[PDB]
């Protein structure tokens, strides 16, 4: 139900017509000017393309506490609290999974060089064995 | 293991190689900056006005 | 400006800090890609090089039994 | 032009003119509470 890069049900729903990929209407009229691309893969794309789906949403339900212009505001506090929570907790986490997917290739290419010599080993091996 | 040992251009750092990991996109909003500024070094905002 | 200003930029702002986040899970599923790639190819690479490893053994078994004979 | 405070000062801006329009919402129901009893 939520756009794609947004991952909340949007309020202003929209697919692209080209994609496959349904956007928030704001956040993707940007990314498609801020890139020319679709984010979902890079496909090449233009802000008209957007398609308005449009059922409206107005199902957002207030909560107990968040009823309140005290308590909605105090949500908004920690709610942009956790959303720069989560962002940098996951460029720690990209810097982490990057630094083991770059051990990984290094140990990748020293299997392929074991790999490599090895089997010169049992090439040679063999064609001994011939004799 | 000895293949490690005698490896080419051992690194263990080889995310040189891998595309740089770019700073944080927000040069055109001081908001955004001052965010990470701060949140990295996770000290809280107060909550409001209590 | 003061309140549909205040949102306005609000909504900005979540907008910049989203598009950063996605960056981030873009970045990150190239990574986990690329994890899936090395993690699996160097067990599947310890599996060629055991494969070799008893070819060569083999090969050394087959010469150990020839010179045995002669 | 918005606050370098980007959330901390935002939010206290946010906040500080809600209550603001929300105290002008008082002064003007009581004028006009204070006029239907007048009237």
């Amino acid at each position: 139900m939520f756009c794609s890069i947004s991952g909340t049900v949007p309020e202003q729903g929209v697919v692209s017509t080209k994609s496959g990929h349904l956007f928030e209407k704001s956040l993707i009229e940007k990314y498609v000017r801020e890139t020319g691309k679709c984010p979902v893969t890079g496909e090449p794309l233009s802000t008209e393309d957007l398609l308005p789906l449009k059922v409206n949403k107005t199902v957002k339900p207030r909560t107990a506490p968040a009823t309140s212009i005290p308590g909605l505001l105090s949500l908004f506090h920690d709610e942009w609290d956790a959303n720069m929570l989560e962002l940098h907790n996951t460029r720690t986490q990209l810097h982490q999974t990057r630094q083991e997917l770059s051990h990984a290739l290094y140990q990748h290419d020293a299997a392929t060089r074991v790999i490599a010599r090895l089997l010169k080993e049992r090439d040679e091996a063999r064609a001994a064995l011939a004799d | 293991e000895e293949e490690k040992r005698r490896s080419t251009k051992l690194p263990s750092d080889y995310l040189r190689e891998m595309p740089s990991v770019r700073a944080p996109k927000f040069d055109d909003h001081p908001v955004l900056k001052t965010e990470y500024e701060r949140v990295r070094n996770k000290e809280p905002m107060a909550p409001l006005d209590s």
